[PDB]
């Protein structure tokens, strides 16, 4: 069977999975215990693709949770599904990263590297058919962005054929939490721009956004944004683990999703997300579903789409549909939205349904664009790097580590290229 | 976190330090006895005897028996271990000469000693907190004995301090130029990034926003305690966006020798004053950035900021920061540097601060601390250095250090480096 | 039937003995007064093996101790199974041995070995088909190696067709305990090198290392790693006692382990090593088990295996079991190890399998390994035996005994013979 | 293990033999009045009389009636057998002849014969205890008459003797030189390995580790009487890694004219001060080498550890035991000899140290004693033969000696063997 290993670095990478297996755990009825109490069989027909079962009535989830400073990992073992992972799998460090990538690529996390790499070995021993991995993180992180990259690196120079998703937390573009992000963003794209197949970008000011009108809620908080994120991340995978008309693996949608190899950066989406107070007043059908997930409000982006263009969009449905009011809707979108689309792609939607729906709801889609807006969002990067080493703002930091300044050079300048080719296919052939 | 090591140098540092273990005990129950009685974590700033009981990992030190007597006579006389409250014979007598050179070194190797003996029970250490005087002999000659040790034994590792700086108007020595410019320049290619504070601000902040008419030095340490509280309290606490002790001079510090940020509390509020106030976050968010409120009596309106940490602490919502912080940036009055588009470094904790018995600050459920490195201290500096050169163009006390065992030239050189300090401001103050 | 007499001399080697008998007496159910208490009829099928049956409902195990000074076989008389052993076969001298291997071999053990003898004819005599002899001890230690050396050598030229196994602790090569070890040491692999057939090195370090991070043991003590050993030598003879598909007694490990009659050193294994926090996460399966007894962190030798190679490897396993799965995990560790196993010797695996697992597991495995990597270990003891004879640190002592400097030179070169022989074969043919 | 005996000669070795028997019968829970009221194994220093009484197995010896008259008169009177209680007529009066010819001769014959009637009553004898001053009469010039008389009477058995090496700079005596020099010439051959120790040494731990600003010579007896409790922990308890007799010498004498450890112990902590120290393993293992707690003033860190023996005791876990030695082997600062690539002997006792009542000691439940060969004895030879040159140079006091039946030949001999000595260390302190 098709199988997957997922790996959480990093404060943000970490709280992410634990709010991920809350959700995957739901999901196929298995308790924080570990034991399964599903109600439906068609739970446990795929459940060796996230977990590995351990002889006992209980089932183990392979993950691996790294981190250089124990604190963000010690929440988690004294969390509701703490106790659901293997405790050899829990891998840290003693001296965390000071934010600093250079710290968490270099000095400190290669010391650890060759620990974490065993356990994935051993996790990738125990599958039958290994069909990809599962990095969470956050690019203005340190250790994430530092280990995440080392990670990507080692697992890809050891598996190439294998996949490897990525859902990475992209610095906001007006209110930031790190000082240093421009240098830990640059300096991580610069690696995930060769090493990865496919990228979800994910920023918590569209998160905020989301919650504070889609959804009204008053005081959100990370456990909530976590929510709408594992969401996400376990839509894109339930055809690996539930039957439906037309299934899509990760494979699949990297296929018609990744046109040319370095575009491969895709802004995630999900629907429907109402409040407690208008679910009176909507009626969950395909129609409406539709236009709430090419909206650009619902967007979990900062980047408005409508400013670029889509070169290709995947959209993964769930719950009882009916296959033409899907191909209807698409083509609506299609013709309404004439100039959203490029020419040279006369198709760019990539349709996928699933027949059990997401928690309580009876209806469920998981949008999925790679839109060429995401140029606006690598241009703030390039111009918040470019004046802060202008002058050596922070990088005696990252120099005193073992970087040298010609490392950050080319970063920039594979990050100018980048922004270049997305320009360059936002052109039309006439 | 793991462990972090604290030291308390000095009759400002030492009165300090029982007014912060003081709020130490008290955020994880420890009695003043040194036995827990009402967070597991307080591993950080304790060593368990194996026998219930913790022992804080401090090292008291001063070269008078007078300060550090009162200690081993007060109620948490049981809490230190007795071998860290390691005592000289005569006081430095404000000559920084004396605290570095002569007394300073027949004590320097016993301190060592036991800040060794403190490392080799780390699992991981952070850093060193060193509270100190930023003018004064035992304050500021000792150490810089202990940067320059600490740096050379372990180096690699954060080494916060907390200064007294002298304020512009007030003063309580007379040859304090001469002895913040000394430890300035032996201090600061040792340190990491110091936190500095006045004493008039601090009683302009307890004359204003609290109603207290008769503060005291007693007052102050009090409401300088919550300061080293919260900047730890990561370390010691669980929260969303956590900040370790090493990512407060990465932030903090866009070049070598600019570390020297400023301090700012909020809410500081009296009992019956906080009924009168609802305390939002954009309340306490837009008071941290107030000259009224900040610790420091340099006008922050006079330079442009640089970095800014906010260690936001309580009940509080990222969503409300985030909104708050874009609030502020988009103030005209206030101006950050233009090199350095993003500034703002949250850190959300969930511990709101602790109530201290027969204080004068009132409960609140949500507080923040607020450290920014900005220009403005310059004018400060210039204003220390000021009275340096006055005094030094006729030797008005330079005879005392002579004959300490400090050569004359070094004044001339430790003014050139505070004088390189000055332009340093100077030089990341504009942009083309 | 076959049988087997266990002789126990010094320190180390009495107190593993009682840790020994402590586990057989376990797995056949025979009371610490002597008398059996075992549930199932399979285990008095062959419980002469090592016990001889006293009419009266108890049995005696034939075992000798043997300790020039009475302190170390006083407390195995106050053990919980002190009073099963025949109290004739407790010989002891008085003047125990100052740690030097001239006195345990010429002057203190040479008065005492004609009584040892006399006890071990008898219990040879009491037997009907003797195979071979089994000795504990401790190389640095002075009465082990000096006593037990002596004793094998008068016990092979007794008997030299039959085997003798010799379970030898080894020196650390970090941390010691006697600080002429490296004298003791080398003169007793001098003998050891041409008077038995098979030997098996330990060494705490190793033992401290498993008890560290295998099994998370906080506070581990000798009554710990004793339990450790006496399971893989417990082991050795499973199928000498208890029935299975693929039996394999002393001698035909010995012919399947030995290629060389000089190198016969081994290094032991055992699986599974799990502490009680993990034995939630892991399934007790022979894919699981394979992996743990081949990997270096599992040996108890401190040499690790990947520096060498191996010339045999024999594999004894115990509870139900699938032949299939067992020849599959041989084959994948043939195959995925390609460069661990030497060009010159096809087939490096011997296979036995055994009906009834030890104690209260459904599964156990033991490894024994004639790795080429324990060239390092010897090569460390000649570093510190020349280091010291350069200038007589400690030569004196073992002067004023009776031994001639000449013995000491000759024992050395002995030592670099077997070294140069384990390096002579690590070589390829191609 | 089987039976050691003890001899006391000199009023040193007496009053430390009162103080080592105070341990003994407190260990074993035998009453001062020589009958066991609350371990069987306690025959290694007692003999059972068959009616319910234990005599000790040692013999008190001295010139005078002084110091045994009060062990006579003291609580352990009914304790030692009457006829061990030797006793002679008149004192050394701090002359070696004396001891060694004239007085001595007349009472040594009687002494053999107490000892022979010891070893007829032994199933086995690991050797013999010997208690003297380095520096004294009847400690210097009998118990090299005991040596030479029980090496050849006996032989091939151990002879550990503990001895009062002169302090450097503290000394009660003017002649010790001449009388410390003379008896090791005579007791190098004869003896096996002697455990050095100094009353200066001592005092200065009673003062810094211990908090005890009145000391005495019975403090230092009773901080002694554990040293060679532990060394004998094994003979008479049961543990992991026993430590014979006979194995001290065979690693602590590489060679056979370097026989001469140092003695250091740890915990040394009063009842008050224990509260606040863990006191783990790697605590106590490193207090072990370090220059403040060691019992000898001569400076550890002036030369290199060839051997080295750890006898821990009490409730210690032998992989903390494996892990704090590898720590201590990778220091820098600590050096050994090149040619001895593994130093280390451990040894652990399950048996914590007894609470001596009355005494400045804690309770502990974990202690260690440490017997390191170290080559940095050979510079407190040096100075004790440069103190013996000066005063020879003159006879200073050499008529007094030449009196009592003494060749002036034997102090040149005495120094040139002294010398030897002192080349045999510096031999064995280079390697290539
Ligand atoms: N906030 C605060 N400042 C203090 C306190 N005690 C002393 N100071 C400041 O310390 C400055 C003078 O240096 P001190 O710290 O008093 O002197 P010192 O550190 O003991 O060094 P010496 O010169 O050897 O006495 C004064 O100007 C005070 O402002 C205190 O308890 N709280
Ligand atoms: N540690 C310790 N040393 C002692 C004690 N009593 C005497 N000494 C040492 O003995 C040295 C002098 O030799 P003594 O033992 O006193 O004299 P002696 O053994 O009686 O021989 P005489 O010369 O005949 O008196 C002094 O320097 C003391 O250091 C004691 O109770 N404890
Ligand atoms: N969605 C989400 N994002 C988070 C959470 N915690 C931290 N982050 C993001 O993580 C970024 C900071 O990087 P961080 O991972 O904490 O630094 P690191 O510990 O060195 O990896 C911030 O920009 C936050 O937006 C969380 O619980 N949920
Ligand atoms: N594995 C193990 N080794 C031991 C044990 N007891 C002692 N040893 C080893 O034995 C060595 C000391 O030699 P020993 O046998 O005690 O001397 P002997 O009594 O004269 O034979 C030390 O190096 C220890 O490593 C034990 O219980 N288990
Ligand atoms: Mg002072
Ligand atoms: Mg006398």
């Amino acid at each position: 069977m098709r199988e997957i290993v997922h790996l959480q670095a990093g404060q943000c990478g970490n709280q992410i999975g634990a709010k991920f297996w809350e959700v995957i755990s739901d999901e196929h009825g298995i308790d924080p215990t570990g034991t399964y109490h599903g109600d439906s069989d068609l739970q446990l027909e795929r459940i060796n693709v996230y977990y590995n079962e351990a002889t006992g009535g209980k089932y183990v989830p392979r993950a691996v949770l790294v981190d250089l400073e124990p604190g963000t990992m010690d929440s988690v073992r004294s969390g509701p599904f703490g106790q659901i992972f293997r405790p050899d799998n829990f891998v840290f460090g003693q001296s965390g990263a000071g934010n600093n990538w250079a710290k968490g690529h270099y000095t400190e996390g290669a010391e650890l590297v060759d620990s974490v790499l065993d356990v994935v070995r051993k996790e990738a021993e125990s599958c039958d058919c290994l069909q990809g991995f599962q990095l969470t993180h956050s690019l203005g992180g340190g250790t994430g962005s530092g280990m995440g990259t080392l990670l990507i690196s080692k697992i890809r120079e050891e598996y190439p054929d294998r996949i490897m998703n990525t859902f990475s937390v992209v610095p906001s573009p007006k209110v930031s939490d790190t000082v240093v992000e421009p240098y830990n963003a640059t300096l991580s794209v610069h690696q995930l721009v060769e090493n990865t197949d496919e990228t979800y970008c994910i920023d918590n000011e569209a998160l905020y956004d989301i919650c504070f009108r889609t959804l009204k809620l008053t005081t959100p908080t990370y456990g909530d944004l976590n929510h709408l994120v594992s969401a996400t991340m376990s839509g894109v995978t339930t055809c690996l683990r539930f039957p439906g008309q037309l299934n899509a693996d990760l494979r699949k949608l990297a296929v018609n999703m990744v046109p040319f190899p370095r575009l491969h950066f895709f802004m995630p989406g999900f629907a429907p997300l109402t409040s407690r107070g208008s679910q009176q007043y909507r009626a969950l059908t395909v129609p409406e579903l539709t236009q709430q997930m090419f909206d650009a409000k619902n967007m979990m982006a900062a980047c408005d789409p409508r400013h670029g263009r889509y070169l290709t969009v995947a959209a993964v449905f769930r719950g009882r549909m009916s296959m033409k009011e899907v191909d209807e809707q698409m083509l609506n979108v299609q013709n309404k939205n004439s100039s959203y689309f490029v020419e040279w792609i006369p198709n760019n939607v990539k349709t996928a349904v699933c027949d059990i729906p997401p928690r309580g709801l009876k209806m469920s889609a998981t949008f999925i664009g790679n839109s060429t807006a995401i140029q606006e969002l690598f241009k703030r990067i390039s111009e918040q790097f470019t004046a802060m080493f202008r002058r050596k703002a922070f990088l005696h930091w990252y120099t005193g580590e073992g970087m040298d300044e010609m490392e950050f050079t080319e970063a920039e300048s594979n990050m100018n290229d980048l922004v270049s080719e997305y320009q360059q296919y936002q052109d039309a052939t006439a | 976190m793991r462990e972090c090591l604290s030291i308390h140098i000095g009759q400002a540092g030492v009165q300090m330090g029982n007014a912060c273990w003081e709020l130490y005990c008290l955020e994880h129950g420890i009695q003043r006895d040194g036995i827990v009685s009402d967070d597991s974590s307080f591993g950080t700033f304790f060593s368990e005897t194996g026998s219930g009981k913790h022992v804080p990992r401090a090292v008291f030190v001063d070269l008078e028996q007078t300060v550090i007597g009162e200690v081993r006579t007060g109620p948490y006389r049981s809490l230190f271990h007795p071998e860290q409250l390691i005592t000289g014979k005569e006081d430095a007598a404000n000559n920084y000469a004396r605290g570095h050179y002569t007394i300073g070194k027949e004590i320097v190797d016993t301190v060592m000693d036991r800040v060794r003996k403190m490392a080799d029970q780390c699992s991981g250490l952070q850093g060193f907190l060193i509270f100190h005087s930023f003018g004064g002999g035992t304050g500021s000659g000792f150490t810089s004995l202990l940067m320059e040790r600490l740096s050379v034994d372990y180096g690699k590792k954060s080494k916060l301090e907390f200064s007294v700086y002298p304020a512009p108007q007030i003063s309580t020595a007379v040859v304090e130029p001469y002895n913040s410019i000394l430890t300035t320049h032996t201090t600061l290619e040792h340190s990491d990034c110091a936190f500095m504070v006045d004493n008039e601000a601090i009683y302009d902040i307890c004359n204003r926003n609290l109603d207290i008419e008769r503060p005291t030095y007693t007052n102050l340490n009090r409401l300088i305690g919550q300061i080293v509280s919260s900047i730890t309290a990561s370390l010691r606490f669980d929260g969303a966006l956590n900040v370790d002790l090493t990512e407060f001079q990465t932030n903090l510090v866009p070049y070598p020798r600019i570390h020297f940020p400023l301090v700012t509390y909020s809410p500081i509020i009296s009992a019956e004053k906080a009924y009168h106030e609802q305390l939002s976050v954009p309340e306490i968010t837009n008071a941290c950035f107030e000259y009224s409120n900040q610790m420091v009596k340099c006008d922050p309106r006079r330079g442009k900021y640089m970095a800014c940490c906010l260690l936001y602490r309580g009940d509080v919502v990222p969503k409300d920061v985030n909104a708050a912080i874009a609030a502020i940036k988009t103030r005209r009055t206030i101006q950050f540097v233009d090199w350095c588009p993003t500034g703002f470094k949250v850190g959300i904790n969930y511990q709101p601060p602790t109530v201290v018995p027969g204080g004068d600050l009132a409960k609140v459920q949500r507080a923040v601390c607020m450290l920014s490195n900005t220009t403005a201290i310059a004018e400060a500096w210039a204003r220390l250095d000021h009275k340096f050169d006055l005094m030094y163009s006729k030797r008005a006390f330079v005879h005392w250090y002579v004959g300490e065992g400090m050569e004359e030239g070094e004044f001339s050189e430790a003014r050139e480096d505070m004088a390189a300090l000055e332009k340093d401001y100077e030089e990341v103050g504009t942009e083309s």
